[PDB]
């Protein structure tokens, strides 16, 4: 899920 | 009171003080198996903070793609959107909504904004100070232009994403009378790179705490001088809150910070609350009847009457994407 990355 | 927005996580709320205004964000739909279900793009959701009641206006104009992650303020009851992550990725687009309006449709405007745009991102902060609007970091693409600041990558997503992605540490100003972009030229040490940190201005203070970096999710606390533009690592007295992302950080007093939610670097959801006093340089745990409902990638907007309104995100792990357990509860804490 590309939205969620990175937090 | 029948009428309330589906829940969802990665919205964006700001306030007028009055009204709470609601857009985008994503959730799942089990039936289909879609865990990026994007929330309706011309939908705004309005929260009556006085009789806690909801209405959903549908606006029109250049509606902004659906989108998770945005970064949004409310100046003047102008609704300014920056950023975000739609279906096909990062944008630096920016749209204004102007609410002072006696039209009864709201319209959104696109703005091809002046000088040289942040690199397209999500997840990031936004002070508010003298006109303009002050960006601070985020996740997104490499940086294309020439930008003041530093980046690293986020090493997974050289495989797990079809275009590497990474956190950025840069300030931009967006000045709202011409909209254009510019870079200040700060002093003292800047946070690292960070997304899903929070940020929050209280008089020429733009506060930050926390964030995802690399494999830590942070507990540290700096502020940008917004008058000198230097850099400070505040160095709390005491005890501190865990380090944790998409956690909520709201301005409740011209002295206090409040502090709720958020993922640790293990990957718990934190029901916790705390208020940091400005003046004391100090962490306070806040007691509160909501330890059962933790939540994540919330938002939290300060009322008039002394209150924090938080809303919507996932009270669960949200990265085991088919189980997470996106809310449309209202918490409402006396501050």
């Amino acid at each position: 899920n590309d939205c969620s990355c990175g937090g | 009171e029948l009428a309330c927005p589906a829940e969802r996580s990665g919205h964006v709320a700001v306030s007028d003080g009055r009204h709470m205004f609601v857009w985008g964000g994503y959730k799942s739909n089990q039936v289909r198996g879609l865990y990026d279900f994007y929330l309706p793009r011309e939908e705004l959701w309005i929260y009556n903070m006085e009789t806690g009641r909801w209405k959903k206006i549908n606006t029109e104009g250049d509606v902004p793609p659906s989108m998770s992650g945005s970064c949004a303020v409310c100046v003047d009851r102008v609704l300014y959107l920056f950023g975000g992550h739609h279906s096909r990725g990062n944008t630096n687009k920016f749209y204004m909504l102007d609410s002072r309006s006696t039209d009864r449709v709201l319209q959104w405007e696109r703005i091809d904004c002046q000088g040289i745009p942040p690199s397209s991102k999500d997840k990031l902060g936004v002070w508010v100070y003298k006109n303009k609007l002050i960006f601070f970091g985020g996740y997104g693409y490499l940086p294309e232009d020439k930008v003041l600041g530093t980046f690293e990558f986020d090493e997974t997503s050289f495989w797990n994403s079809s275009h590497p992605r990474g956190w950025n540490d840069h300030v931009h100003i967006l000045d709202t009378e011409t909209f254009t972009w510019s870079q200040p030229i700060t002093t003292g040490k800047a946070p690292s790179p960070r997304a899903a940190h929070a940020c929050a201005t209280v008089g020429n203070r733009g506060f930050v705490f926390g964030g995802r970096y690399r494999d830590a999710r942070m507990n540290d606390l700096h502020y940008l001088n917004l008058d000198t533009w230097e850099w400070n690592e505040l160095i709390p007295q005491g005890i501190c809150p865990v380090g944790r992302s998409w956690h909520s950080l709201t301005p409740v007093s011209s002295d206090h910070l409040f502090l709720f939610g958020g993922f640790t670097t293990d990957k718990q959801p934190l029901s916790d609350a705390w208020t940091y006093c400005i003046s004391k340089n100090e962490w306070i745990q806040f007691n509160h009847p909501y330890t059962e409902k933790p939540r994540l990638w919330h938002t939290a907007c300060a009322s008039d009457e002394g209150e924090v309104i938080v809303f919507g995100g996932c009270a669960n792990n949200l990265l085991v994407h088919h189980r997470a357990a996106h809310s449309n509860e209202i918490l409402i804490f006396s501050v």
